[PDB]
């Protein structure tokens, strides 16, 4: 079931990571440590 | 306040976020929030369970759950919307990120 | 990897953190983590429910749950411990942060 979740989503998660790389991470903008 | 949407007062490609921290958890000067990205920017291959789509007025937004962050109160602008009606989806998204689900 | 403790490759008040993101949620290049502080630095009034005390070898550490943040893999250092045996208390602390009681 976990492999089914990873598989269905591998493309989408890669897409989000590229989006964050291009757009800038909100987390990086705000981390205070 | 949990599930309220606010303007983000920092120079950024992000302009709005949704507060997702519990109202009983006090962190002076900070709140944990999920930023919104224009929905047109992401394809349907992106999980709606993990990254919910919300509609505010004439705009559609993706909740960028995994890019959540605590922010200084100084960058929390005015309230612009309420997403309390999407509590179940938001809880499901956050719980998926941590606990797989 | 979830519940593993890593060093942090940046100058900071925090030197270690525990990965708390699901292993089925793969965000290439980033992970959600909670920093640790030496346990002796916190008084006994501070809730162990929200801020668990964990052990690495002989020494004690507080999980600074409300300082959770994601980090890029470039700053994720050496695995120094595995806290999977505290998954139950880690879950409780994170669930308190978001969902209260």
């Amino acid at each position: 079931r976990a492999e089914r979740w990873k598989a269905e989503n591998q493309e989408g998660m890669a897409e989000v990571a590229r989006f964050i790389e291009m757009n800038g991470s909100f987390a990086d903008e705000n981390r205070d440590w | 306040m949990q599930f309220k949407v606010y303007t983000y007062k920092r120079e950024s490609r992000y302009r709005l976020f949704v507060d997702v921290q519990s109202d009983i958890i006090d962190t002076p000067g900070r709140r944990m929030v999920i930023p919104l990205a224009s929905a047109r920017l992401l394809s349907d291959k992106v999980s709606r369970e993990l990254y919910p789509v919300v509609h505010i007025g004439d705009e559609s937004w993706r909740m960028m759950t995994t890019d959540m962050a605590s922010v200084p109160v100084s960058v929390i602008g005015e309230e612009v919307a309420d997403l309390s009606h999407r509590e179940n989806d938001i809880k499901n998204a956050i719980n998926l990120m941590f606990w797989g689900i």
